[PDB]
Parts: C-alpha cells; sequence; structure tokens
RNA sequence: AUACAGUGAAACUGCGAAUGGCUCAUUAAAUCAGUUAUCGUUUAUUUGAUAGCAUGGUAUAACUGUGGUAAUUCUAGAGCUAAUACAUGCUAUCUCGACCCUUUGGAAGAGAUUAUUUAUUAGAUUCUUCGGACUCUUGAUGAUUCAUAAUAACUUUUCGAAUCGCAUGGCCUUGUGCUGGCGAUGGUUCAUUCAAAUUUCUGCCCUAUCAACUUUCGAUGGUAGGAUAGUGGCCUACCAUGGUUUCAACGGGUAACGGGGAAUAAGGGUUCGAUUCCGGAGAGGGAGCCUGAGAAACG
C-alpha cells in the first residue's frame, strides 16, 4: 500500500519535475543519522512516507539512547519495549525485580517480533505518551 | 479559555489526576480562522513578543504557482473542491492548508498567450502541456492545491497540481462524484 | 524651526551613513585580498 | 483612485470573465481616462517593495484586455513624446532639445515599453509611430548629447548613457521577440544609418569584454532570412564590423563564439540574390581569421558546433580554391593538434569527414 | 515566580564573591552585560571590596559618574556592569590597569598591568557562523562578534584582539600540548599542558592536561581557555602560576 | 436613513452610507479620519444571526471573529452585554421569553448553552447536526443533522429516544408548527417530510418538482404562515412555492431574482392583508401581498445578507449578515416605528421633508 | 470514537433543565389525527 | 537676549509598577531533588556588530470663562496652544576594461545597482640547466530539508532619523557658500545578556478487612487539519485497541506545601522541620476581557 490514508502522503518539499524524464521518477532524500550507528538499505530506498521514521523522517534523534526488548506488537508503527533492572531497597539491603514498559516509535523500513533486543533514541515528543523512535534491532 | 497541556487527560496507567494550579497565559488556545470564500477580511493579533499574527475569515484572492513551467501568479479563487479533514466542510467552503480547490485559468492563459503566441487549447515543445490542465484551461477552469494555514498568516498560497498528483486527486473527486 | 544645526546634523548624518559605507568597503576588500592570497598560497 | 486595495479592485472586477467585468460599449466610452489613470499608477515610481508589487500588479494588468487601448496608450506617451522634429527633416533636428525633463520622458518611456515586451512576448504587435519613432529619437537624443555636449554634466552624460544602453536592448527585445511579424521597411534606412554611425565605427573596441545587445540582434538579423536587409543594404558595414570583433584577439571566447553561430546560421541560411556571393565570401576571409582560433582564444559546446561549421562548410562548398584548400588543411591540423578526450565519437567521424 | 526576578538575596549570592556575611541581607546584582550571570564580577563589588577605594555604595557611585572608570577602553556608567572573566579596567589618575583574573582557589582577583599589555585582550573563539548576505562571523565567549573573520579560525579558539581599533592582533588554535587555563570545574584556575584531546560524539569530551609540577589531572573542552605555547603565555599572569602546595 | 423604491417608502436607518465596491473599513478609517439610533448596534466584522426575545426588548446576535453573542436592550437601546463562546455559532435560539436560557447549536459538532447565570456544559453530537429546533408543547431539542438522522433530545429524559430518518444526504431545513404541532422538513434533493409527535412517525413526504432551466432545488426555507396551516418553501433561483396543509398544488407560485437562493421567506400580519417577504443573497429583500402574491415592494440592501428578522409589532427589520454594521430597516406602510424608537415618526418626517 | 458516538447516556443537567411545559394544543388531536388521515396520504 | 534660554507649578510624552513582601489549606512522581533536550521554541533592556526637503499636516491636554446638579478622582458648553503626540513625506556606487603606460594607471564601453507568503535550487564528499616549475582527476554537528545564496512573484503590513545637548570651527568663488566637534534619543536584523516554555533518567508517606483495570465524553497510536512560542488525543476529523498490574495497578489514610537545615540515645537511628536558603502555590463568587517583552496580576 502506497496511499493508505486519504491524504497525498510524501514527504514535503521534494518536487520532481515531470518535465525532466529521469529514470528514477520517485526521489527519496534520506538522512545517515550517524551518531556511530547505521542507515539500513531498505530505509533509505523504501517506499513509504514516515515522518517519524528515525532516518527518514524529519526528526532527529539525539540525547539518550536506551535498550530494551519488544513486548507487543498489536500496534502500527510502533513499539511497547521492556526494560528489566535492579532495585534499591534498604530495608532487608537486597535488590528486586524491576520492570518498566517503553512505547517507542518504530519504521517501517525495520523488520522487529517478540523477544528482539532493540536500541532506540531520543526525539521530540510526539503523542501523548509515546517520548522515543527506535534505531536499531538485534536477533535474540 | 482554551487550554493548551494535557494533565487534564488521564494517565498511562489507568489513572486520573487532580488539578494542578489555574489556566496561565502560557498555555492559550484559540479560535480557528476558518476562511470561507468572500471579500478578503484579515484580523489582526498583536501577540506573545512582538508578533503579528494575521488571520482570515473571508478570501477571494490567493497566490498560486505552476511547477513544471516554473511559474507563480496571483489569482481569483473558484472554491473548495476536496479536503480530508472534512467533506462537510469541503461543503460549507471552508478554507485550510492541505485543500484541494478549484481556481480561475484565464491568468495562467493570458501568460501563455503573452510568452508563447500559441493559445492553449482547441515552440511547440515548450508549449506542451498536459492534456487535463489544456482541458481546464479550454473550459477556463483549472485546479489547485492550497497549503497555507489559514489561522496564521491569513494568507493563501499554494501550487496548480502536476499531472501524477492532478491526476491522483482527480481520481479522488471522481470517487467523490 | 529650520537651524543651522538642523543643517548641520543633516550634513552629519550623510556623512555618518556614508562613511561607516566607505569602511564597510574597505573591510570587504582587505579581507578579499587575504582570501586571496592565502587560497593562492 | 485608492491605493490601499488598487491589486485587489483590479484582480476583481477589471479582468474580464471575471465579477463584473466590463462591458464592450462601456470599455470603449471609459477607458481613455482608464489608460490615462494607469498612465499615472505607472509613472509612480518603484523605489521600495510595495511600489514595485504594484507596478509588477500594472504590468500583468496590461496584457488583458485587448491590443488597441495599449496602442492608444503607448499614442498617449509618444504625444507626451514626439518624433516630429526628427521627422520633419530626416536626422536633423531644428530646436536640439536635451533638456532633463525631456530625457526623463524619453527614459520613463522606455521603461514602460520594455516592461510591456516583458510582458506582452510574444502577441504585442508594432504600433509603427509608437514604437519606431521614439526609440529611435530617444537614441538619437542619446547620441546627440553625447557628441554635443562635453563630460561636465554628469548626471545628463550617465544618463544618456543608460538611455543608450536601454534603447538598443529593448529594440534588440523586440525584434528577437516579433521574429519577422511584418516587413519594417518604412525605416530600415533610418534605423541602418543609426546602426551604421556609432557601431560599425567602434563596434570590436569598446564592446568586446562581455556579450552586446547589438552583437545579439546582429546575430538575429543573420538568422533571420528577412533580416539581411541592412546587409545588403550598406556595403557590408555589419559584416566588417563583426569581422574587425573577430581580428580583435582581446574579446573573450564566449563573446566570439555567438558570432560564429551567427556565421553558421547566415552560411547555412541560401538567398539568390545580390551580394550574398560577396557576403560569403568575407564569411570566407572570416573562416581565414579564425584558422588560429579555437586554440589561443577559445569549451566543448563552442568548439563541437564550430566543428560543425567547418562539416557544413565540406558539404555544402562555398569555398573551393587551392588557397582556402590550404587554409583547411591547416585548420585541420589546428583542431587535430587540439584535444579528442572531450568530444564526441559522432564528432570524431565529422573529422573524419572533414578529412 | 510570576516573571523574571530581578533581586538577589545576600546568602545566595555567588559565592565566589566573597562578600561578607554580617553587613546586610541584600546582594548587589549585576545588569545585563557582556558576561553571564553566576561568573561575572560587576564594578559596584571590585571598587567596595578589591580596591577598598570606597566605604559607600553611594561613594562607588560617584566616583562612577565622575567617570574615572573606562571598561576595555569604554566608559561604563552604572553600578551594574558585570565584567567578566580575563577583563580589562583601567584608571587614569593611578596609572592602574586591571587584568581581571582567577585565582588558585577559583576567585576572581587584580592583575596590575600597564598600558603595552592593556592594548589587547583574547576572546574565546566559540561559536562561528554565516548570516545574511551570506557574511561570515565569529562568537567569542564575551559576546562580542567579528564579522569577516580569519577563515584560518574554528571553534574552540583564542583570538587576541585590539581594543580601541577593534581589529584583530593575531590567534591560536586548539592544539595539544599548550599552556590552557581552565575556566569551570572543581580544579579550575591551573595551567599546563594538554597532552591529548578524548572526544564523545556530541558528547563531554574531557581532555587530559599535565601541570608544570608535573601532575595529571581531567577537564573539559567547556571549561579550557586557551592560552598559549610552552614558555609564551600571552598574558601575565598573576603570582601562582597554577602551582597549589 | 434612505430610501430605494420610488411609489414605496423604506428606510435604511442603519447600515452602509455607500452602496457597493468600497470597503467598509477603509471607508470607516477614511471618513473618521476626516446619525445612529443603537449605540454599537455593531460586531463591526460580521454576524450570523437575530432572535428577538419574546419580551420584545432583546437583541441576541451572533459574531463572527472571536466567536460571541451580542445581547442588546431596547430599553437602553445598546448593547446589554457581550458573551465569547468557542467556534462562531450556527443556529441559536432564546427557550424563554427572556434570554435566561439560549441553546445554540454549534458548528464543531456539538450543542452549547448560554444561561444567565452562565454557560452550561457543551455536548457533542455523533453527526453535523444542520437544523435544530425546540418542540415547546413536548421540551425537545431536534436537529436534523448530517446525513439520515434527526436526533432528538427532551428536557425532562436527557437522553436520545431516537434518532428521526431522513433519507436523504442533508437536512435542507427544518420548521415546527405549533398551531398544529406538526414537523416540517425539506431537502435540497426536493424532498419534503413531514413527522407527527406522539406517534413518532413521519406523515409526508412529497414536492418532487423541476424548474425551468431543469435542475434540482436547494430548498433554504421551509416555514409556514401565521395561521400555521399553509407552509411555503423558498429555493435557489429566486423560487417560492406556497402549499396549503394538505394539497400537493402550489398555491402560490413565483420565480423573481436570480439563480442566488432566496434565504428566508416570512409571513406578516398585515392590518387588512398578509404580506410575504424574501430576503436573498441576490442581495436583495422584497415585499408581496400574499393573497395576489404581487410584489408590492422590492429592496436592495446594497451589502448582502445571512440572516433576517422582523420585530414582533411592525416597522423593524433587523438583519445579521458578514458586514461590518449588522443593520435595521424600517418600513412606514405597514406600521409605525416601535414604542422605543417612537421618534422614528419624526425621523421618518425628516426624510421626507428632506 | 472520540465523541462520535450517540449512547442514551444521562444528563442531569439537562433532564432536570427546564420540563415540565405546558400541553399548548388548540385542538383535542383528534381531529388533528383525522387530518393527518385527511391529509395528501388520500 | 525682541523666538526661547535661570529657576521651576501643572500637564502632555517616555519608562516602570509581573520585583520585593506575606501565607501553607491543598497536593504522594503533581511538581519536587538530580540530569538532559531544545536538530522543538519567544524574548523589554544591557552589551557587540549591523542601513546609499530651508523640513510639511492637524488635534488637542495642561489654560480661561460660562455653567448645571444634592453629587464623586461630576460633567457639560465655549474659547486657546507643543511634541521622540497623531497622522503624512523628499533627497551616486561595483565587473571586464580594449586603447593608450609602464608607471601607478586610466579608458570609452559593454553590466549589476529592507521586510512579508509560497514554490523551485545550491548547500555534493611529474619533469628539473639539481639553481626550480605545477604540466589534471564555505562552516556546522553525530547528523538538520541548517545557516546561507538565488529565481519568480506574493503582502487589507514593516522601517530604511521630517528629533536633541553642549560648544563652535574649517576653508574659500567672504558667500552667511560649503564642510566639519564632542553625545543624548530613536530604529532593522543577528549575536549576547536575564529568563521563560516544554520536555530525557532516577528517586516519594500508610495501604490488599483495597484484584483487577482505562477502554465513552478519548482510554493507544496513526493519518489529516486547527491551536501559540513550539511539537503533540492539545483539540479534532478517519483507522486500528492500546495501555497498569499483586512486578499492589487501582483507589483509600496523611490537622505532610516541597528541599536543605536543626534537636535526638554512648551505640540502632529516632523528633520538630516554626525559624534567617532555595522551589511550589495563593489572596468577596464566577466568567468574559483589556495592556504589555513579560500576567489569568489581583490592575
Amino acid at each position: 500500500t502506497v496511499q493508505s490514508e486519504r491524504a497525498f502522503q510524501k514527504q514535503p518539499h521534494i518536487f520532481n519535475n515531470p518535465k525532466v524524464k529521469t529514470s528514477k521518477r520517485t526521489k527519496r532524500w534520506y538522512k545517515n543519522a550517524g551518531l556511530g550507528f547505521k542507515t539500513p538499505k531498505t530505509a533509505i530506498e523504501g517506499s513509504y512516507i514516515d515522518k517519524k521514521c528515525p532516518f527518514t523522517g524529519l526528526v532527529s534523534i539525539r540525547g539518550k539512547i536506551l535498550t530494551g526488548t519488544v513486548v507487543s506488537t498489536k500496534m502500527h508503527r510502533t513499539i511497547v519495549i521492556r526494560r528489566a533492572y535492579l532495585h534499591y531497597i534498604p530495608k532487608y539491603n537486597r535488590y528486586e525485580k524491576r520492570h518498566k514498559n517503553v512505547p517507542v516509535h518504530v519504521s517501517p523500513a525495520f523488520r522487529v517480533q517478540v523477544g528482539d533486543i532493540v536500541t532506540v533514541g531520543q526525539c521530540r515528543p510526539i503523542s501523548k505518551t509515546v517520548r522515543f523512535n527506535v534505531v536499531k534491532v538485534s536477533a535474540a | 479559555g482554551i487550554s493548551r497541556d494535557s494533565r487534564h487527560k488521564r494517565s498511562a496507567t489507568g489513572a486520573k489526576r487532580a488539578q494542578f494550579r489555574k489556566k496561565r497565559k502560557f498555555e492559550l488556545g484559540r479560535q480557528p480562522a476558518n476562511t470561507k470564500i468572500g471579500a478578503k477580511r484579515i484580523h489582526s493579533v498583536r501577540t506573545r513578543g512582538g508578533n503579528k499574527k494575521y488571520r482570515a475569515l473571508r478570501i477571494e484572492t490567493g497566490n498560486f504557482s505552476w511547477a513544471s513551467e516554473g511559474i507563480s501568479k496571483k489569482t481569483r479563487i473558484a472554491g473548495v473542491v476536496y479536503h480530508p479533514s472534512n467533506n462537510e466542510l469541503v461543503r460549507t467552503n471552508t478554507l485550510t492548508k492541505a485543500a484541494i480547490v478549484q481556481i480561475d485559468a484565464t491568468p495562467f492563459r493570458q501568460w501563455f498567450e503573452a510568452h508563447y503566441g500559441q493559445t492553449l487549447g482547441k515552440r511547440a515543445a515548450s508549449a506542451k502541456i498536459e492534456s487535463s490542465v489544456e482541458s481546464q484551461f479550454s473550459a477556463g477552469r483549472l485546479y489547485a492545491c492550497i497549503s497555507s494555514r489559514p489561522g496564521q498568516s491569513g494568507r493563501c498560497d499554494g501550487y496548480i497540481l502536476e499531472g501524477e498528483e492532478l491526476a491522483f486527486y482527480l481520481r479522488r473527486l471522481t470517487a467523490k462524484k | 524651526l529650520v537651524t543651522p544645526q538642523r543643517l548641520q546634523r543633516k550634513r552629519h548624518q550623510r556623512a555618518l551613513k556614508v562613511r561607516n559605507a566607505q569602511a564597510q568597503r574597505e573591510a570587504a576588500a582587505e579581507y578579499a585580498q587575504l582570501l586571496a592570497k592565502r587560497l593562492s598560497e | 483612485l485608492d491605493d490601499t486595495l488598487f491589486k485587489d479592485e483590479i484582480t476583481t472586477f477589471l479582468t474580464e470573465n471575471g465579477s463584473q467585468s466590463i462591458k464592450a460599449e462601456d470599455e470603449k466610452v471609459v477607458m481613455p481616462y482608464v489608460l490615462r489613470i494607469f498612465f499615472g499608477r505607472a509613472q509612480v515610481p518603484p523605489t521600495s517593495g510595495q511600489k514595485r508589487s504594484r507596478k509588477i500588479a500594472v504590468i500583468s494588468v496590461l496584457p488583458n484586455f485587448k491590443k488597441p487601448y495599449i496602442n492608444d496608450f503607448l499614442s498617449l506617451a509618444s504625444e507626451r513624446l514626439d518624433y516630429n522634429y526628427f521627422f520633419g527633416n530626416s536626422h536633423q533636428i531644428n530646436s536640439s532639445k536635451a533638456t532633463l525633463k525631456t530625457i526623463r520622458r524619453m527614459t520613463g518611456f522606455v521603461n514602460i515599453v520594455n516592461s510591456t515586451l516583458s510582458v506582452l512576448r510574444t502577441n504585442f504587435p508594432l504600433h509603427t509611430n509608437s514604437v519606431l519613432q521614439p526609440l529611435i529619437y530617444s537614441i538619437a537624443m542619446a547620441y546627440y548629447v553625447l557628441d554635443t555636449e562635453s563630460t561636465e554634466e554628469v548626471h545628463l552624460r550617465k544618463m544618456a548613457s543608460n538611455l543608450r544602453q536601454q534603447g538598443l536592448k529593448c529594440l534588440s527585445s523586440v525584434f528577437e521577440f516579433v521574429g519577422n511579424t511584418f516587413d519594417w521597411s518604412t525605416s530600415m534606412e533610418d534605423i541602418y544609418a543609426v546602426v551604421v554611425k556609432p557601431r560599425i565605427s567602434h563596434f570590436s573596441d569598446e564592446n568586446l569584454q562581455q556579450p552586446s545587445s547589438l552583437l545579439r540582434l546582429f546575430l538575429y538579423w543573420a538568422h533571420n532570412p528577412s533580416l539581411y536587409q541592412f546587409l545588403y543594404y550598406d556595403e557590408f558595414a555589419t559584416a566588417t564590423a563583426l569581422m574587425d570583433t573577430i581580428s580583435n584577439q582581446h574579446v573573450k571566447e564566449a563573446v566570439i563564439g555567438p558570432i560564429i553561430e551567427a556565421a553558421d546560421s547566415i552560411i547555412r541560411n541560401p538567398v539568390n540574390d545580390d551580394h550574398y556571393v560577396d557576403l560569403v565570401t568575407l564569411i570566407c576571409t572570416s573562416c581565414l581569421k579564425i584558422l588560429p582560433s579555437l586554440y589561443v582564444k577559445l569549451d566543448s559546446n563552442s568548439i563541437s558546433t564550430f566543428l560543425n561549421l567547418l562539416v557544413s562548410i565540406t558539404e555544402m562548398g562555398f569555398i573551393q580554391d587551392d588557397h582556402v584548400r590550404s587554409r583547411l588543411i591547416s585548420s585541420l591540423i589546428s583542431i587535430l593538434k587540439g584535444k579528442l578526450k572531450k568530444l564526441q565519437e559522432n564528432d570524431t567521424q565529422k573529422i573524419l569527414k572533414i578529412l | 515566580a510570576r516573571g523574571p526576578k530581578k533581586h538577589l538575596k545576600r546568602l545566595a549570592a555567588p559565592h565566589h564573591w566573597l562578600l561578607d556575611k554580617l553587613s546586610g541581607c541584600y546582594a548587589p546584582r549585576p545588569s545585563a552585560g557582556p558576561h553571564k550571570l553566576r561568573e561575572s564580577l560587576p564594578l559596584i563589588v571590585f571598587l567596595r571590596n578589591r580596591l577598598k577605594y570606597a566605604l559607600n555604595g553611594r561613594e562607588v557611585k560617584a566616583i562612577l559618574m565622575q567617570r574615572h572608570v573606562k571598561v576595555d577602553g569604554k566608559v561604563r556608567t552604572d553600578t551594574t556592569y558585570p565584567a567578566g572573566f580575563m577583563d580589562v579596567i583601567t584608571l587614569d589618575a593611578t596609572n592602574e590597569n586591571f587584568r581581571l583574573v582567577y585565582d588558585v582557589k577559583g576567585r576572581f582577583a587584580v592583575h596590575r598591568i600597564t598600558d603595552e599589555e592593556a592594548s589587547y585582550k583574547l576572546g574565546k573563539v566559540k561559536k562561528v557562523q554565516l548570516g545574511k548576505k551570506g557574511v561570515p562571523y565569529v562568537v567569542t565567549h564575551d559576546g562580542r562578534t567579528i564579522r569577516y573573520p580569519d577563515p584560518n579560525i574554528k571553534v574552540n579558539d583564542t583570538v587576541k584582539i585590539d581594543l580601541a581599533s577593534g581589529k584583530i592582533t593575531d590567534f591560536i588554535k586548539f592544539d595539544a600540548g599548550k599552556l590552557v587555563y581552565v575556566t569551570g570545574g572543581r580544579n579550575l584556575g591551573r595551567i599546563g599542558t594538554i597532552v591529548h584531546k578524548e572526544r564523545h560524539d556530541g558528547g563531554f569530551d574531557l581532555v587530559h592536561i599535565k601541570d608544570s609540577l608535573d601532575n595529571t589531572f581531567v577537564t573539559r573542552l567547556n571549561n579550557v581557555f586557551v592560552i598559549g605555547e610552552q614558555g609564551k603565555p600571552y598574558i601575565s599572569l598573576p603570582k601562582g602560576k597554577g602551582i597549589k602546595l | 436613513k434612505s430610501t430605494s423604491a420610488n411609489d414605496v417608502s423604506v428606510y435604511q436607518v442603519s447600515g452602509t452610507n455607500v452602496s457597493r465596491s468600497l470597503p467598509d473599513w477603509i471607508a470607516k478609517k477614511r471618513k473618521r479620519q476626516l446619525v445612529e439610533l443603537i449605540q454599537d448596534f455593531e460586531f463591526s466584522e460580521a454576524s450570523n444571526k437575530i432572535k428577538v426575545s419574546r419580551d420584545g426588548q432583546y437583541c441576541m446576535a451572533t459574531g463572527t471573529y472571536k466567536p460571541q453573542i451580542h445581547v442588546y436592550d431596547f430599553a437602553n437601546l445598546s448593547l446589554k452585554f457581550d458573551r465569547h463562546t468557542d467556534a462562531e455559532n450556527v443556529d441559536f435560539t432564546i427557550l424563554s421569553d427572556d434570554w435566561t436560557k439560549s441553546v445554540h447549536l454549534q458548528n464543531d459538532r456539538s450543542i452549547q448553552f448560554q444561561n444567565k447565570g452562565g454557560l452550561h456544559y457543551t455536548t457533542r453530537i455523533p453527526k453535523f447536526g444542520r437544523s435544530l429546533v425546540y418542540n415547546k408543547v413536548n421540551c425537545d431539542l431536534y436537529v436534523g443533522a448530517s446525513g439520515n438522522e434527526l436526533y432528538r433530545l427532551n428536557l425532562e429524559k436527557g437522553r436520545f429516544l431516537n434518532p428521526f430518518k431522513l433519507d436523504t444526504e442533508g437536512v435542507n431545513h427544518v420548521s415546527i408548527n405549533e398551531v398544529n404541532g406538526l414537523l416540517a422538513a425539506g431537502t435540497e434533493t426536493n424532498v419534503v417530510e413531514f413527522w407527527d409527535p406522539r406517534s413518532r412517525s413521519r406523515v409526508s413526504k412529497l414536492y418532487l418538482e423541476n424548474n425551468i432551466d431543469n435542475r434540482p432545488f436547494q430548498v433554504t426555507t421551509t416555514s409556514f404562515r401565521n395561521d400555521g396551516l399553509t407552509f411555503a418553501c423558498g429555493t435557489s433561483n429566486g423560487y417560492s412555492y406556497i402549499y396549503d396543509l394538505r394539497t400537493s398544488e402550489p398555491s402560490i407560485i413565483k420565480d423573481q431574482g436570480y439563480g442566488f437562493d432566496i434565504k428566508k421567506i416570512i409571513w406578516l400580519d398585515n392590518v387588512g392583508t398578509e404580506n410575504k417577504i424574501v430576503t436573498c443573497d441576490k442581495r436583495i429583500a422584497k415585499i408581496w401581498d400574499r393573497l395576489d402574491g404581487k410584489a408590492y415592494a422590492s429592496m436592495e440592501p446594497s451589502v448582502d445578507i445571512n440572516d433576517i428578522e422582523h420585530v414582533p409589532g411592525t416597522g423593524m427589520f433587523f438583519t445579521a449578515n458578514e458586514s461590518i454594521p449588522m443593520h435595521t430597516y424600517y418600513i412606514p406602510s405597514l406600521g409605525p416605528s416601535p414604542r422605543w424608537c417612537s421618534f422614528l415618526d419624526s425621523i421618518t418626517e425628516e426624510l421626507e421633508e428632506k | 470514537s472520540k465523541g462520535r458516538k450517540l449512547n442514551y447516556s444521562v444528563q442531569d443537567p439537562i433532564a432536570n433543565y427546564e420540563a415540565p411545559i405546558t400541553s399548548g394544543y388548540k385542538w383535542s388531536d383528534d381531529q388533528i389525527d383525522e387530518f393527518f388521515a385527511g391529509l395528501l396520504g388520500q
């Protein structure tokens, strides 16, 4: 699907002139996010439009980069991850099994399943609950 | 007034908060300048700092540009033909960004005649235009897409739909009618 | 009321305008000379 | 008469097929004063952004309605102006009127006419009494003051030079926009006398660093088959001026090139009339002059098109004798000395046909 | 806090001004000026509590408006003008000049100075950019902008600038192993050579420095103010030379 | 203070001074750089609709920019007070004889409640309402909405018993008759339906008609007359039919004006006859005697209109529109100036001797 | 949905808003009902 | 001093009154404490850079008189007069330089000569006179579709000194010709300065005689649109049903405003936390609203 909604989904300011008959009639801009992180070929040469895409969307990753594991995948372009860690209990002088759930935007370029180990980064907040955009997946 | 924050909404763990402090000036919400076709009516609002935001409520003239040739001109408006916000808004003729409209073709016709000498309808390599757009010229009635935010600048600046997106929104128009 | 001091103020205003124009032009010319010489070298 | 909504009111009622578009008899009776008010609205100086905005508005206004209205507008412009001095004489003026106000009228006319050309590129006609007479009269006044006065009136001499340059460029623009709409033989004698007065005298010494409107106008003269009238009217004065430009080695390659596309066009275009043989022999002398060129003065497109000129010379054979064949072998050795990496296989094969 | 705060209580005054505690309850706030808010030093405190040429605020005011004090070749006139780090003060009836600098404990202190050194000053080249007409410019720490700068200038540099005329004299890169000044941090104020520079990609870029008593320590490029080469400091340091016993 | 027709005297006691083609804002700038009855009879930007309260003393108006309601009084002859709301109201009505309770259909797909104490909470509607009316024998706010729904809510119940069905895309015009408490709804698709309360059943469906130019109509008025028995419908070609209560034959037929849609058709209990009033976006308002169906008068306001009202007694016509001033009109030929503006008899004398 | 669903949910202020009102009927509804019968249906 | 000039009433105009000060009743990540973002934004002023007609208009306060009323920090009516008041408006440079010249260069000539809104671009990644020649393939970050630079227009719309002190010169066709001192006020943009606005990471009292929850009216996001300084279920139009969890969600209990500090048994740690510091919140009821850089002020 290329017209998944009732508006002409396209990245803005890109104009391909019909006057010139270039072989590549669909111009796809992207950006090397860098930060020591690679840009997937599926992203740089996909056929999807995503403004929240960490590598093709008009939002930059910056600040904090965090790791997690995929829990639920019943949701479009966004996946929640689980962080487990140790706790600071002074009374019994111990740790404790702690868990947290962090929803994060995911780009259609990457492929995800439940149980994958993924890394995400901080971006400008987009929705009421989401705060982050993925940058890599990894098999587990 | 029209609030802006989100503490009035529930939490993400299934809970409802309480009141923290009253509405302040730095979370203002204001009226949409829902513009209809009419006499150019622009209102000035002095906003935070020394800003001057102009909101239009009736408009009959806007600036629109042809892309492939690369020209731009002031022009009238017939009126909205489509806007994915609400078809009822389209019917009521509410001007808004990312909307589809019908616009006059006589200014571009005069431009083409003056610059080219070949009258559209009925330097050929540079005078070739799309079949749909030249039929629109012959009828005198062209299409366009407006994407200027109304209640920010009171301006209506857009482009005439080129072949791919022109046919895209034309098939949308036909699926409507 | 038109005054000799108003005339003086007018001539001074024009003088300062042309003065800063000249100074800006001189700074631009010197920067251009310096850039040309460094790029050649 | 209002100012703050002028473009709005124009684009609302005054456009045809628009709201309250003016009927035929209504415009017939009211346009004259509409012409006068727009004469004022163009006489307004655009020394600010909004002022130039309304000026571009009015210049977009003019090419809408119909032509005779604009023709009468230009007639009123010329009536404010005059050419009857010159044309009660032939190239004389009894009362030399070079006043700064008069030249201001001249310049305002130049501005309006060039703006009208720019906005009405093709559909404009040439109302002779308002296009031929006033432009030549203006440039004649420019030359008159140039040769009469000293350098003392710096303002007057400066605006005279600017007026002359603008007249040349606007005449070139109108010529290239009409092409061959109609025969201008009414004043070809006068306009070509004006052309031959300063140009062929001093066409190479001054206008040699960057391309000139005169040069491109002469290129159009060679290009259009009906524009050889000057060439065949004078004893190839323009051809000799072009030859002098070619011979002058201080001219830049991007100026000399267009001379050579013009030469290619004029060689290609055949006319079975008098002096065409002398003209093509003069272009043979031009080839003799360009023999050392293309490698000491002159650029892939230019070298390719000059090679095509040489090829076409070979096929059509307007130059045949042993002298020009020795010159052709000299050109061949020069151009084979020249590079071939930045060329095309077809261009090399055309070199092979020359050989 | 409805809006801006225009006071400073005495106790929360910047602890590196070393005001006496039991004098009152209010502190002098520097105005808006060429230096920051926590790390400046106003003429009022410099005259009342460093030069001691004063006994009372109104006395400082009187001297100021009689205009014996000009800052960086420019007469100031308030009691709140915020002189900043490595700055110039000039008094004529004394033939005194003051290079305002830091000490071992990180306070400001004076440096008696004569004209041949007062005539120059050194901005930390901090932000290079270009604007309208594509004209170039550089931004030093003091909030001073310099249009049409030398293309041989990059970020994190130190440029020696004339004061009266205002044209650049020269400058100095950021190069490893050079005499430099650390502005902030726990152990700010010491001077040594930067053996190398660790880089974090858009992060804290830590730097290791040896001091002339030959000891290693760690700073950051935000706190480092480049001074000069080995054996050639370009500004007459106050005694101590970064040695802490 | 003017007069348009020659045989009949009318009066633009309030309105624009200059007729057409010149900006009202530019005009006021110029002239104020260089006589009103009710000061600030004005929103200065636009106006949507006026409903005079049943007390005959209030004037509620909807102003567009900074959407708000103007509350004029005739005792003070000025603004009682203004009140801002969120969006420019589409439909409003004063439930009581006084404006103490007012309810307005708001284009944000919602309904809002002005009260003397304040503004009671807004409530949404599932489908965009198009025409809201209050049934006054059974306390009902019912709106023909976007599509096939005619939503309903009671002032004792507060639920939605059933959104009634109108088998067309839109609900073009609605009226309720209380002489016979029936429901009338005309639709641009040339379909008019009549519904019966106490039985929740539509009782009529009719009005398949075409014009001379062969185009489906746009019925912007579906009202009735003072008797509450015969009804009138009005549509785009200056086309007004008037039916009786139980006939398919148009009792009155007319076409006039232009292709611009007639905006309101209103009866008038004239002293000896019944009169009829059209307001149309041909920028026109015309006066007939119904029995002759004859054009006793025609009036050109020189600026177009969005809504009109008449004073219950006689003489005054409020007109709320997109203009800078919403304006009122006096007719001497149907009655004198109302009591609070009694001196306009003298004003009429002044214009006549003028 | 957001606010586009019709559920017959209780609204206290409007339920006790202004009711009750009068039976403002100028007829007995019997002739009215037989007049409905005698409308354009017959 | 025959324009005024000293002094200074009133009044007009500018600036400022959002600081300071007080109060603790609220609230268990609500702020808070620490940290970060701003490649998510606005900024009076300070400070730095920054801009190619001898001078015009009206319309008034303070003033004077007449009043009225029982009447205010009452008004009417009439007659005056200024702007940093209001509203208006005017004034030669840069490219190649043939040719002359050698110095030092001119020299006709062909050329270019503030802000708004959109669109389209750029802004990419070997020989040796062993004495010497090159005879080849913007900055920025981790990055921005950045800065910038341009094209075309576009704008109910911007300024681009119609002021001002102290002195008072310079030249000379001694004209009152033409220039010119020190410095206040204004005004563009950027920078910078004080903030502000959101937001990353962690950390809350007792509690299961509270296991189930939001999911409507948004409870999760997407698309799309309006909303300011800016993204945003901020709001809304269409799709999906997400999401807390005994890893106690959820609610409930706190005459607990938060933090720091203090006392406290010798030693576990226990008590005020009221103090003099830094945050938060606030003053007949409510709402609408006005200014201004800054506000739901207490005006």
